This record gives C-alpha cells, structure tokens and sequence, in this order.
RNA sequence: CGAUGUCGGCUCAUCACAUCCUGGGGCUGAAGUAGGUCCCAAGGGUAUGGCUGUUCGCCAUUUAAAGUGGUACGCGAGCUGGGUUUAGAACGUCGUGAGACAGUUCGGUCCCUAUCUGCCGUGGGCGCUGGAGAACUGAGGGGGGCUGCUCCUAGUACGAGAGGACCGGAGUGGACGCAUCACUGGUGUUCGGGUUGUCAUGCCAAUGGCACUGCCCGGUAGCUAAAUGCGGAAGAGAUAAGUGCUGAAAGCAUCUAAGCACGAAACUUGCCCCGAGAUGAGUUCUCCCUGACCCUUUAAGGGUCCUGAAGGAACGUUGAAGACGACGACGUUGAUAGGCCGGGUGUGUAAGCGCAGCGAUGCGUUGAGCUAACCGGUACUAAUGAACCGUGAGGCUUAACCU
RNA sequence: AAUUCCUUGUCGGGUAAGUUCCGACCUGCACGAAUGGCGUAAUGAUGGCCAGGCUGUCUCCACCCGAGACUCAGUGAAAU
RNA sequence: ACACAGGUGGUCAGGUAGAGAAUACCAAGGCGCUUGAGAGAACUCGGGUGAAGGAACUAGGCAAAAUGGUGCCGUAACUUC
RNA sequence: AGGACCGAACCGACUAAUGUUGAAAAAUUAGCGGAUGACUUGUGGCUGGGGGUGAAAGGCCAAUCAAACCGGGAGAUAGCU
C-alpha cells in the first residue's frame, strides 16, 4: 500500500506528462448564421447544418 | 504451394450419404490478383503479394493506387505475401483460384481470432478456481500465488496472468478439404477455422500433409 | 448470408412430414451393421422444434421396458428416411418435456382440424 | 459413470444398486459413460443375485443420461444410469440375461455377448 | 461479452429501464420534441418508432396493444388518431436526433429527439 | 526481539539431476516374456478416495509413472485456520495451596485503496535524417514438446512346455493446449405463454404495476462446454553414453593420436506466435511537395509574405474490436447504426365477434397473434463542406556519365 | 472412559477403504461412592458418529441480472 | 465527533387475501435515502438459472439446496405414563 | 394450571458472509434462541474502589478495570534506552 520512499516532483511531473487536455482544434460554421458550432450540434442560437431545427 | 486468402462465410454441416454430418466452414476464396512478384536480385526473398476482393476507390489512396495501377489497376481490400519455393507467377491476375487448391487434401488456415477481452486467468488460461464456501474471504477466481519469496524475489517473465485475449493471428493446421465449387468460389473445409463470419482469411496447403 | 444456406437449400429434404409437437410418430432409421442395411422403427410421442432450416431435429420418447429412452433425430439426414405421423396429440405447448417425465401420463386425441 | 455414481443393473446375477468407485482406463479420467469399464461396489443386492453387498468387482455401462452421440447428430438417451456386472479378472459378463435398452457403441469384443443377449439394440 | 448484443443499461434495472421508456414515449409523442441524453435518445428511438408504426393500422387489438405499451390512453389516441396518419407514408424514420452542447450538473451528451414532420 | 507470521491444505509455480515414466546404451547368474545393476539423457509427464488436524502413516482402488530435493522445511500486503500460541470449563496426575502438565477434552476476532522494482496486458512521446501510404526480411524471443490399448507382421523369432517378442506398419483412446458454435446442451431479468395474491386503467372484457424475473413452463441472438475440429510430428544438422572402420606411437595390438562412419524424447532447426526502439532503428513498391523578400554573429542560420501537398488527425454512424486509448467498417459519389419491408425463429390457436352451456369453460374465425440481438433488402433518420495538423524539393565527404 | 502413556490396545460391526463412532475384553501409566458412584424418559443455538432427501460444496465451472471496479464532469482524503 | 445503515418509553391501527400486530398489495399520509452521465474488461459484493454425477468438497454438509400450511387418517423404541 | 408448545412485538446473540483508513471505536444481511415467565420495559432511589455488585466471567462499576476516574506527594525512582 504505502510507500518506502517519497516519490519526486521530477516524477510526478513525469506522470501528469500524459495528463493533459486535448483542444477543439475546429469548429464548424454554419451557412445561415455565421456562429461558430460543434461539428454535429447545435449553434447555440438554434441551427444545425443549415436550418433552424430548435427555438431555443 | 501459394496459398490464397478467403473471407468466411459460414459455418454448416454437410450431410454424406452415411449421414456422417461434417461440419464445414465455407469459405468464399474469390480470384486472388497478383500485385507484385520479387525477384532474388530485389528482395532476399522469391513471392508474391496478392490481393482479393473490392475497393470502392474513394477510399483509395494514391501510394495504393499507384502500387495498384502497377500489374494492373484493380483495388482489393488488402495486400498479403505468399512466399514461393518454386513455382513462378505473373503480376496480373488469375481467373480461378480455388482451381489450385482442388487438388489439395488437408489444409492450414490462419486468423485473427476473435476478441476476448481482458481475459481473466481462469479464463485466459485454464486456472482453477479455489474453494467457494470454506472461509475463502474474497478470493474465489483471483490469481493465488505468482512467486517464491526471497530467493527469486521477482516474478518471471512467463507468468500466467490477466490480459488481453483474442484478437491475434491463430493457424489450424491439417484441416480437411471437403468440397471445391469453382463457380461460387467456396471452399468448405472440415472443422472449425478461427475468427468471426466475415474476416479475413490465409488458406495454405498443409506443411504436415 | 445469402451464399451461405443455398447450399443448405441444395441439402434439405423435400419429403418431410408436417407434425405438430404432441403427436406420436414413426421414424424409420438405416443402421448399416455390416454391408446390410436395414430400416429401424422408433414411435413416440414428439417433442421437436420448429425447421431451422437443414438443422432440423425432433426428440421422441418411447418406454422400451421400464426405460424412457428420448432419441433425437436430425430431419434432413440421410438415415431418417420415413416419418410416419401415426396418432396425432392435442396440447398446448411446444415443449412437452414435463409432461413427458410424468409417469403413466397420456395425452388426449383430437381430429378438430387441428 | 463418474465416481460416487449409482447404477441399476442390467443383467440379472448382478443386484439392484450399484456404486463406481473408480473410472478405469486414463490417469485422471474424470467421466465415462459409454462403452467404458468401471470399477463397481455394490451398495444394496437381493439375496437371488450372486454378487454380494460391499463385493468389488468390473461392470461395463449400457445407459446414460448424457447419452451417446451418432454420427449424424443424433442423441440416444436412456433414462437411468444403468450397469452389466463384469469379473474383475475376465471382464466377461456375469448376468445370463441382459435386460433394457442396449446400444451400438458396444459391439466391441466382450460386449458383443452383451448385445446378443439384449433383446433391443 | 457484449458481442451482437443490443440494449443500452443506462445503469437502471430492466423494470426502471422500461417504465422510463414509457414515460419518455409518452412525453415525445405529447410534445414532439424532448430533450433527454443521447443514449437516451437513442434508446428511445427503438421504442417510439414501432408505436406509429403499429398505429399505422387502426384496430381494437392495436390500440390495446398500445395501451399495453404505453399505459396512456392520451397518447393512445394521439398514436392512432394525430400521429399515425402524419408518418403512413414515411416508412420508418420517425424520430430526428440533433445533438446539443452539454449539461451543466454533469457533463453528459445532450439531445434533443423530435419528430420529423414537427409543426413548428 | 523500536516485530523477519508458525505446520498442513488450497491456488500458482520455478530450478537441480543423486531419473519414477517415456529415449539411447553396457554387463547380466539376459532362451523368450519379465527383470537386476550401471552409464548418458531434464523435453514433456508424474492419481482419486476412507481414517485422522496432520507432513507423515495405514488402507481401498487407478496409472506409463503416481521421482527425489532446493526455492524463508517456495507461496498468509494470495486464501484457509483443522494445528499451535492467549483469556472460559472439565478430567487424569503433582503440589498444603495459588497453580502446573514437552497429558487429554469442548469452546474460542487471521487488517491493508500498490509508490518502487518485478511481471501480465495496453497506450502516448520522440527517434530511425524531406514527408507519407502499404507489403515484408528476420537479428533475437516465446509457445509446443506426454502416453496407453488393440490389430498385422506373428503365435513368427525365441522356446521342453507354460508363455511369447526392445524391429517395421495401422487404428483407437486418456490427460493437455488452441480454435469454433454447424450439431447436442446450458444460460438467455432485452421474446412468448400459464398462474397465485392485490391495486389500478369507470365498469364487463382486455391489459399493466408490485410481490426474488412474484412463481413457473419454454426460448432467438450472443457467450459457453459437457459439443465438435485441430495439434504436440515426420524429417535435417551437430552430438552424449555407446558401437565401429582404417591406423601408428608400441612391425603384434588398439574406436584416436592424423583420419573415416553411425548413435537420444537432450542441443540447433523444422511447426505456431511475437518481433527493425535489430539506436546495428533494415528491404521493396508507390504517392507528394520544385515561390519570393529582408537581415545575416556561415555544418551556418533567423524573420516576413505566398502556398500547404501526399496523408493524418478531429467530428459523426459504428463493430462478432474494446476497461480507456488502440484497431476495423462507413460518412450523401452513402448500406455505417436505428427505423421500415419481407422472411426466419421462439412461444403457442391473441383481441374482438359468433356459437354450446346454468356457469366455469369449450368450439370456430386461427398455427392465430406477438416476436430479440438473426437473414435479405430499403436513404425514411443521423453520418454536414468546411476547418485543423502536415509543406514548398531534403546536410558534408570518395564514383561512372557529359559539360 | 471429557481419565489408558504405550494407543490408531484386541475383537465384532458399519465402508471399497474407519486414528471417528458403537458394543464387548480388563492389561485401571494415572476410575470409584455428596471432592458423589451407576443408570435415566424428556430437554439442549451442547460434544462425536451414521443414513434418507437435497443441492455449484465438488468434478468444472458456464451464462444472466443489479452495486462497484473503467471513462467523463464536480468536490476531494489516508497510512508511509 | 457527522445531514452517521445503530440506539430511543407509550398511544391510534382502514381495505383485500390471511389464524394474525406475519406477509403480499393498497388507503390516508409521507417519501426516491444531497453527486450524476456513459461503457458493459478482469476481479469483488448481493442474487437468478443450470447438462451429467451427486458430499467425490472440507478440519466438519461450513454455505447453499430441500422440507414447510390446513383437514382426515396413521405413528416405533424407551418411558418418570 | 403450566419457570407447557408453535410463533410477531419484545429480549437476547448460535453459524456464515460483508465490513475491517466501515454506514458502525462489535454493526448490517440471511438463517437462530426465549417470548406467561427465574420474562421484559419506563421512571426515580440505594450500594463507592482493596470498596460495591456478581444464576461466578477476574464479569461489571460511563467506549477505562487481577483493582475506575480526577488532582496532589511528584521533576517518585529508573545500575535501562
């Protein structure tokens, strides 16, 4: 369970190298309204590929 | 000989006038279109990659496209090597291809075998599992002891273990050849040979037989 | 698939009887001894499944002497070679496996088109 | 069949309730029922049957529940487990008659007498 | 293992998983537009779809069998009187799936399923 | 001794060879069969029960055999607690007694969320020298290596008989490992039906909720064994014990000294799998990128605009792939999931109506109606075109080839 | 024998096989008469044994249903 | 120590089935237990169902499985009747 | 009538499993034993530490017991760490 001895910063920086968050890197514009989307959601203001398909 | 490579198709039984029920595997070996040949001078070794099947074209890439329009410009799924001891093949393709394994009589087939999943050991290898009732506190299908104190005081490389079972590549060999029909391009073969219906398959003749 | 089970098509027998479960027919079976070969009568009350195609079986349970002995029977094989309907049974399930276990049980007859 | 299995007894010499004590043939066969010789106690007897109760002796199983399988696919089943009482040293059948159901599968040398006094195979 | 096996747990027992689809198909067929997860949705798909296309035809024995499955003499009605006829011709594809953002106590994938020839 | 859990059992092993079986030999007081002893040989294999806490032991029954030791008399952050090793009680004995016993008996709390090494699986980053998409060579590594029974040869050789062949073939099994689900089965809370108690949907009728899935009876897909397939080989090389040939030192002799030949389940290959991070980073095939400016501390390098390619990644529908990644299919030039259509299957003649009856109920419509993950089809729904990453011709030394 | 060291005493039983059990023998290391001796119907969450039934205890596990474990968002410790 | 699965004296006691204050379902009333969303690995917990055999398990039938109600018959050794 | 029987409330605690940094400084879940008595329970009171009380265990006397807890002698003493 425990440990012998106290791991170091230098390894737990080593561990967290692969914990890290991954960015959108892209995001869809619809043609009717020029918002930025999801790619396949919704645009916030209520349009999907091309029409208004929400009224919220 | 070259084997060829099959998609499977199913499993049923064949019925003989004895009624002896053989449970064969169709196999749709379908014409297998050379892409490539290597000579001694190139490459070490004497083969040929062949190819099987369609390719919509769309998903085509155009390193593959070209290596396909060498030895003429058909798309197959995939590209595999059969090694040649003696016998020498053009790059284009053949008509018929289970016309060569006609003759053969016990065959060797190669697959991905289907996934298991992180295979526990009873399942993974044929461990036995501890007394259920008797005390037994949380122990019923766990490992029990993996080494021998001080003396080695690590565990050996070829520990039977939990892991991943399945998805490799598995050979049956000696399997029988019980019927060839050209027409449909099928091979039904005694037994069971690995994977799920629908996988890809390397059908060889027999290294033992 | 469909080039899977034309093959089965190719193998199935077009000879076969329609029987519901219950009824207590004859199966003739060839047993090859030697070079002879002779037809086995084995009569019994059913309990099958329905044609799953050339995998086809029936289960019949006759008392020999004192023995309740259930032979499966594959349809499409070549040794099953007459089924003979015989008595016809009217009951209420596919399955008559606990009617079958109870000893001096028999079920009734019916002719209501059925 | 497996050890610690009651059997009724075919033939008439052997009596009423048998027991295996031990599966024959193979270093650890675990279960055998078909055509296999299996070594027999005999937990209860009539006194007309010639064997005795805590006699040890061969016996060769004619009927299984499991049930043999043929070669189309077929599956006999008997219901009961039952024995023909065999000499420990001969393996020759001690019972004049054979009653019930016999098989096919036991056509092979001794139990050819087996299925000649049986009167259905 | 899971292998050609359909039927999403969405982590309830088999009695909590169908009484939600029933309260769910009830709530889609009454307002045509729900927002729900999207396994949910996706799930729900599989239930709502065969109640219109059983209440393409209109019988005694189809409106007990949606009654049956449904439990809602409501929506009975709307299967087989309001709905029904608006998807006889649309053979199958009753329900749309748009995907929306994200919900705010837990992060789950958020839907809305409506119904194709939505009014509004 | 500011702590290294104690026998046995269970699970899981690994090594040695002072070898139990299987292989090769020598000697035999080895006629055959069967043995004894010794040498070489570690590749694989090497029981189930009764009694008792037992290692042991005695026994009953297997088998080819049921090896001997090491591993903290292997293994308690793996399990058990019968054993000992506590506190209760009793008996026998000793002591005046408290109490004691290398006596007995009944009863009597066994904790850990794994940091590191180590393994078992599975990924990310960078490297391999322009970037890709494939297919492989094989340096290394692992897996696998067991055997019985019957028959032929042959009742032959061997033998006075009784008995009965270490050659060479054929089948058939046991234990083991791998795959598979065609069959036989199991399961199948996601299908059908029966049914008890109650409540609800107004009520009759029909259904639904709850009582372990209320109890059951059956059961599709999937998974699986108890089902079926398959395999451990034959070879090839070098050998161990061993047997030899020719042959001197030692005119004879001698298997060795120069030579030459056989000789094992051991070794190396042959069978399967992994595998170029094989930094010694390999090979083959194909695709793709050939615009300027300024500064410039020159294997040299920076900054700017233009142009971003082959391809990848992201997103979405998903998979007989999966802990998550990863991998595979498909993305409107679309069958990738759901739905729809038809079938298949499974359950067993739905509701409703009519008829017989006093009613329960029966009979007809009716093999009806429902039906699952299955099969064949179908764009009805969701798979939007962007965008993102990735570049613009790739360093210095000895070659033909022509300038 | 809750007592016998030797001892798993000797016999007979029950099982294929019985250091347990039951019943005898007396060779009581080291029973013995209110520190009670011998029996005893009933009673016992008592000690030991033997059967019938029943079953995943077992051979030998297989599938299914839920709660975790895995991933995602929020809060967020421990021994050492 | 806690918005803790424990402990806390009395009182009332509806329907149906039931001997019943057992239990099943409901009244009236009160609640879903202050983290949720997925996926459906090993392994762990609580269950369900198992082919054939059935105590071979084990220190020991530990655990599980079974039997279970009302009515009428019928019932042994021993006995302090 | 019963220190009768079966069995809820009630009182207790026989086996197993989980827990064991728990929901809990002895609980939970399946089964268990008594439940008209030598029963159980509420409210007060009495007995005080070499003392009490005990159907007897070195049990209990505030999660403390071969002699409770609090302060004092007290910085006891410590050939030991």
């Amino acid at each position: 369970a425990v440990q012998q001895n106290k791991p170091t910063r230098s390894k737990r920086g080593m561990r967290r190298s692969h914990d890290a968050l991954t960015a959108v890197t892209s995001l869809s514009v619809d043609k009717t309204s020029g918002e930025k989307h999801l790619r396949h959601h919704i645009t916030a203001d209520g349009y999907y590929r091309g029409r208004k398909v929400i009224a919220k | 000989m070259i084997g060829l490579v099959g998609k499977k198709v199913g499993m049923t039984r064949i019925f003989t006038e004895d009624g002896v029920s053989i449970p064969v595997t169709v196999i749709e070996v379908e014409a297998n279109r050379v892409t490539q040949v290597k000579d001694l001078a190139n490459d070490g070794y004497r083969a040929i990659q062949v190819t099987t099947g369609a390719k919509k074209a769309n998903r085509v890439t155009k390193p593959e496209a070209g290596h396909f329009a060498k030895a003429g410009v058909e798309a197959g799924r995939g590209l595999w090597e059969f090694r040649l001891a003696e016998g020498e093949e053009f790059t284009v393709g053949q008509s018929i291809s289970v016309e060569l394994f006609a003759d053969v009589k016990k065959v060797d087939v190669t697959g991905t075998s289907k996934g298991k999943g992180f295979a526990g050991t009873v399942k993974r290898w044929n461990f036995r599992t501890q007394d259920a009732t008797h005390g037994n506190s949380l122990s019923h299908r766990v490992p029990g002891s993996i080494g021998q104190n001080q003396t080695p005081g690590k565990v050996f490389k070829g520990k039977k273990m939990a892991g991943q079972m399945g998805n490799e590549r598995v050979t049956v060999q000696s399997l029988d050849v019980v019927r060839v029909d050209a027409e449909r391009n099928l091979l039904l073969v005694k037994g069971a040979v690995p994977g799920a219906t629908g996988s890809d398959l390397i059908v060889k003749p027999a290294v033992k037989a | 698939s469909n080039i899977i089970k034309q093959l089965e098509q190719e193998q199935m027998k077009q000879d076969v009887p329609s029987f519901r479960p219950g009824d207590t027919v004859e199966v003739k079976v060839w047993v090859v001894e030697g070079s002879k070969k002779r037809l086995q009568a084995f009569e019994g009350v059913v309990i099958a499944i329905r044609n799953r195609g050339l995998h086809s079986a029936f289960t019949v349970r006759k008392i020999s002497n004192g023995e309740g002995v259930e032979r499966v029977f594959q349809t499409h094989s070549p040794v099953v070679d007459s089924i003979s309907v015989k008595r016809r049974g009217a009951v209420r399930k596919a399955k008559l496996y606990y009617l079958r276990e109870r000893t001096g049980k028999a079920a009734r007859i019916k002719e209501r088109l059925n | 069949i497996q050890e610690q299995t009651m059997l009724n007894v075919a033939d008439n010499s052997g009596a009423r309730r048998v027991m295996c004590i031990k599966v024959l043939g193979g270093s650890h066969r675990r279960y055998a029922g078909v055509g296999d010789i299996i070594k027999i106690t005999i937990k209860e007897a009539i006194p007309r049957g010639k064997v005795k109760k805590g006699d040890v002796l061969k016996a060769v199983v004619v009927r299984t529940k499991k049930g043999v399988r043929r070669p189309d696919g077929s599956v006999i089943r008997f219901d009961g487990n039952a024995c023909v009482l065999l000499n420990n040293n001969s393996e020759q059948p001690i019972g004049t008659r054979i009653f019930g159901p016999v098989t096919r599968e036991l056509r092979s040398e001794k139990f050819m007498k087996i299925i000649s006094l049986a009167p259905e195979v | 293992m899971r292998h050609r096996k359909s039927g999403r747990q969405l982590n309830r027992n088999s009695s909590h998983r169908q009484a939600m689809f029933r309260n769910m198909a009830g709530s889609l067929v009454r307002h045509e537009i729900i927002k729900t997860t999207l396994p949910k949705a996706k799930e729900l798909r599989r239930v709502v779809e065969p109640l219109i296309t059983l209440a393409k035809t209109d019988s005694v024995a189809n409106r007990r069998l949606a009654f049956a499955r449904t439990r809602d003499n409501e929506i009975v009605a709307k299967l087989f009187n309001e709905l029904g006829p608006r998807f006889a011709s649309r053979a199958g594809g009753y329900t749309r799936i748009l995907k929306c953002g994200f919900r705010a106590g837990d992060n789950a994938p958020m839907a809305y399923i409506e119904l194709v020839d939505r009014s509004e």
